[PDB]
């Protein structure tokens, strides 16, 4: 259900308080570790020599309780970016002191505010603490959707609130976060505690926080409307934002006093519970992929490598994908063999990369459904899977199926095929080298034969995710280029990200390829109109494929085959993020490159600024032939 | 559960001394209200006329007439405490949780029937002290409200200042009740406010850099300003004298007393922690009482 904490700025007795919030149903407590009002001097006598204790004792809670239940809060008087030198110097010393005490107690998270534009010294001091022993602790930067100045009552006679469109200005709060996080070099220990006001801004202002590392959402008691019964509740627009945040599995923090006096403090929480329980439950795709959100994996190479048993097992647990192969074979059989030839014409049907045989079985189911005679060859170079095929063939299939343990580019076929059937497609369509494989098998397709699939097309879309940029950055390994992790694709269920433009087609391949001059290399230029302010961290890749006529597979979000989980999208990162302003065009360039031995991708952004060419000559990433 | 950080000191008309205190460190972070009919006996608990414990700290304090005490709580509550008929006990009259963070400042209006509070939630509230409800709530500032100060003779008028670097002059009779006034340009943040007792139209404000400024509301130009302190000016209290003296308090742990042209007449280092409040004896107009975080009650004679 919902993981949620209480925010307090007043704790007379930490034992009594923690006991109250637990009874109320909260999971944790954000509280001060020094008294909020207890300003301390470090430079000038006599206040410097103030007798201790300087705060309450670590002995008042178990180590377990500090480690799990308590989030520290930086004292509000601490202003490292004050215009007064004495207040900068004193706040520097006081920030180190409060942060160091937090680390001493082993607190899971510490809260710091972004409440003005200049937080340069605040960032310098946090960055200095972060590099003082490797610790686990998180820094939650408390920042609002809407700056207080842009939220104030219109009640100052000689300083009115502007009633004019201020598109970039209404986003000023995101730029506070962006500048802070950049100063601190994208540390994985610095996240956002997004604070939500009575009146939500424009959507574009909200959409800014897509792709951002949001660990907490803060809800003040103020923003809760009241209903018939008296219960605290939220506007339908506030409910929309909660539903968005629940999918980022954020922690909810309740801040402020109980304004619904007649009702308990369970109610506020009980509303969020009511909201999380009464959302649209998980569909077959969401339920399946729940564990994989933003998990980077290297792409499988089923040509160069032999896939494991358990990898074929997940490929085969996709009934929608095989229904579609069955229907494509069903319709092809009827178009090639007339009714009055059904007993006489036996079609030669060849599965090219048969694994443990799911296309073989779909081929038999198809022939029995169409009432046509077929002859199956099962071609598979992974000799481990060939074991599975040969036990199936002796146990169930019999002499109808001939298992062939070899590479489809080498196999001297005894006869030509009416239909070749294959499933050699990666997340970017051609990234497992289906083109090269089916090209080498073409010579044993009949002059009028059919490849299922007949056609496939890759798609790209620019994305923003400061979260995935950090996940890629953290894939540095010894004994290779320090920047090699940015010059290779990853297969990932992209979750915390922003799609910045509609996907566009990249590379297309047709089978059979009758062309006298076969070249599988490619150069594509794509222009992506962007209608927001954002940051570019890479390109999401998808594919569509025509199996036969109108029967298709797709993982392109707009045309995604319903209920199909065999493929996740791919991610092409770039080394340095790129600022994109509202109105500007992202221009990306992709090449498919090859020699005798290797196929690879190279890519580059050429607008609104140029990147380096990524993966030149396959130095960081190659796909083996 | 004792409180050694002295926050407030206010002489009543008959010369009795009100103390507010916080615990800002140790096991319990609470507060307490004391009354000393003998002012020389303070701050010693054993020779008090009356005392009570509060749930939470006290950030600011003020008399409400002769028996009433109005409290700015760490809890977010504004509390009104009444005095016993025999003035032995101090009983809670109302405790209302209407601020969302620490209440930092309170001020009684001229009528004595209404008050205004300022908080770290950036809000300012006007209270009816008979009906125990908030009449108005104003989000005029963009940061925490440091100080609110009721006009001495007009119920609809009061000052406020904030870390948003605004000094607001308020008149609740105007449809837009706040007005921005001060020096020409970029001030160091305003920290303390005091209306002139004689001139409706003039006040002083202390800054976080130690400067004290004399301001005319109408002329909206800083008449005078002097570097009085090495640190933040936390309070400003005019004496009851016919031509009044100005007492200024600072985190620099000093008291200064100033004339109408802001020249230095007196200066006390007797405090060895921050100086939090001051009141002039209504009996002996040359007697000035200070309290501070060092738990000292100093009685200065002022030439
Ligand atoms: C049939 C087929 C299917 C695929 N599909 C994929 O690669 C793929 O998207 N995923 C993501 C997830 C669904 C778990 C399996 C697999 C994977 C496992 C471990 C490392 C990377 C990827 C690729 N090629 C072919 N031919
Ligand atoms: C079901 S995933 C794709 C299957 O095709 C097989 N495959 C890939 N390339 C070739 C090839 N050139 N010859 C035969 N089988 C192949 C792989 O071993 C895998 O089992």
């Amino acid at each position: 259900r919902v993981s949620s904490g209480r925010d307090l700025n007043c704790v007379p007795e930490i034992a009594d308080t923690l006991g109250a919030v637990a009874k109320q149903g909260f999971d944790f407590l954000c509280m001060p570790v020094f008294h909020p009002r207890f300003k301390r001097e470090f430079i000038q006598e006599p206040a410097k020599n103030r007798p201790g204790p300087q705060t309450r004792s670590d002995l008042l809670l178990s180590g377990r309780d500090w480690n799990t239940l308590i989030v520290g809060k930086l004292s509000p008087w601490i202003r490292p970016d004050s215009k007064v030198e004495k207040i900068r110097r004193n706040s520097e010393a006081a920030m180190l002191q409060e942060l160091n005490f937090g680390a001493y107690l082993g607190l899971p998270a510490f809260l710091l505010p972004l409440n003005q534009e200049d937080n340069t010294n605040l960032a310098r001091v946090l960055t200095n603490h972060i590099h003082t022993g490797h610790h686990s602790s998180m820094f939650w930067m408390r920042v609002p959707l809407v700056a207080p100045e842009d939220l104030r009552d219109d009640i100052i006679e000689n300083a009115p609130t502007t009633h004019t469109e201020e598109y970039s200005g209404e986003e000023k709060t995101w730029m506070w976060w962006h500048n802070f996080r950049t100063l601190c070099d994208y540390s994985k220990r610095i996240a956002v505690a997004l604070e939500i006001g009575a009146d939500l801004p424009s959507n574009h202002v909200i959409d800014r926080w897509l792709g951002e590392p949001i660990k907490a959402a803060i809800l003040p008691t103020s923003i809760f409307l009241t209903n018939k019964k008296g219960f605290p509740v939220l506007s339908k627009m506030h409910q929309r934002l909660i539903f968005r945040l629940l999918k980022l599995e954020v922690q909810f923090i309740i801040t402020g006093t109980n304004h619904h006096s007649e009702k308990e403090f369970c109610s506020y929480l009980q509303y969020l519970e009511y909201l999380s329980q009464n959302r649209p439950p998980p569909n077959a795709y969401e339920l399946f992929a729940k564990g994989y959100e933003d998990y980077l994996q290297s792409p499988l190479q089923p040509l160069m490598d032999n896939l494991e048993s358990q990898t074929y097992e997940v490929f085969e647990k996709d009934p929608i994908k095989y229904s579609q192969y069955q229907q494509a074979i069903y319709k092809c059989l009827l178009d090639r063999v007339p009714e009055e030839e059904k007993d006489t014409n036996v079609q030669v049907l060849m599965v090219l990369g048969a694994g443990r045989g799911p296309l073989v079985n779909a081929s038999l189911r198809a022939a029995k459904q169409a009432d046509r005679r077929i002859k199956l060859y099962a071609v598979e170079k992974n000799p481990n899977a060939v074991v599975t095929l040969e036990n199936w063939q002796f146990e169930e299939w019999g002499s109808q199926v001939t298992v062939v343990s070899s590479d489809m580019r080498e196999w001297v076929a005894p006869e030509k095929a009416d239909i070749i059937v294959s499933e050699l497609l990666g997340s970017f369509a051609d990234n497992e080298l289906s083109p090269e494989c089916l090209d080498g098998a073409q010579h044993f397709l009949k002059d009028d034969g059919v490849s299922i699939p007949g056609e496939y097309t890759s798609f790209l879309a620019p994305i923003s995710s400061s979260k995935l940029y950090n996940e890629v950055r953290a894939c540095r390994e010894k004994d290779r280029d320090p920047e090699a992790q940015f010059e290779m694709p990853y297969v990932v269920r992209l979750h915390n990200f922003h799609q910045l433009s509609a996907p566009q087609p990249c590379f297309t391949f047709s089978h059979p390829n009758r062309d006298p001059m076969i070249d599988n290399n490619r150069y594509c230029t794509l222009e992506f109109p962007v209608e927001v302010n954002t940051v570019l961290h890479g390109f999401a890749g998808y594919f569509e494929t025509v199996l036969y006529q109108d029967i298709t597979l797709s993982i392109r979000p707009e045309t995604h085959s319903p209920g199909m989980f065999s493929w996740f999208p791919i991610l092409f990162p770039i080394k340095q993020p790129i600022t994109v302003r509202e109105g500007q065009t992202i221009c990306v360039r992709f090449w498919r490159c090859s020699n005798s031995k290797k196929v690879w991708y190279e890519w580059a952004v050429t607008a609104p600024v140029c990147s380096a060419i990524h993966n030149p000559t396959g130095r960081s990433y190659t796909i083996g032939l | 559960c004792m409180e050694r950080q002295l926050e407030a000191a206010r002489y009543r008309s008959d010369g009795a001394l009100l103390l507010g205190a916080s615990s800002l460190s140790g096991r319990c972070w609470a507060g307490s209200l004391w009354l000393f009919k003998d002012p020389c006996a303070a701050p010693n608990e054993g020779f008090c006329s009356a005392g009570v414990q509060t749930e939470a700290g006290v950030a600011d304090l003020t008399w409400v007439g002769e028996r009433g005490i109005l409290v700015a709580s760490d809890s977010g509550a504004v509390e009104l405490w009444e005095l016993d008929e025999n003035e032995t006990l101090i009983v809670s009259k109302f405790c209302k949780y209407e601020h969302d963070d620490i209440v930092s400042t309170v001020s009684v209006l001229s009528s004595g029937t209404q008050a205004v509070s300022g908080s770290k939630d950036i809000c300012i509230k006007v209270w009816d002290l008979a009906q125990q409800v908030v009449l108005s709530s104003y989000r005029a500032h963009a940061a925490q409200v440091t100080c609110v100060a009721a006009s001495p003779h007009k119920d609809s008028v009061f000052l406020s200042c904030s870390e948003d670097n605004r000094i607001l002059l308020w008149d609740t009779r105007c449809p837009k009740p706040a007005s921005q006034i001060g020096c020409s340009a970029p001030g160091y943040l305003p920290t303390s406010l005091a209306w002139h007792p004689q001139q409706s139209e003039v006040f002083v404000f202390g800054d976080e850099n130690g400067t004290v400024s004399l301001v005319d509301t109408k002329s909206t130009s800083c008449v005078l300003s002097s570097a009085v302190h090495s640190q933040c000016v936390t309070g400003l209290v005019f004496s009851p004298h016919s031509v009044p003296f100005l007492a200024s308090l600072s985190e620099d742990c000093s008291l200064a007393v100033l004339d109408s042209s802001l020249s230095e007449l007196f200066r006390s280092q007797a405090h060895r922690d921050f100086v939090r409040d001051a009141t002039w004896s209504p009996l002996n107009h040359s007697l000035l009482t200070t309290v501070g975080w060092d738990h000292q009650v100093v009685h200065h004679v002022v030439p």
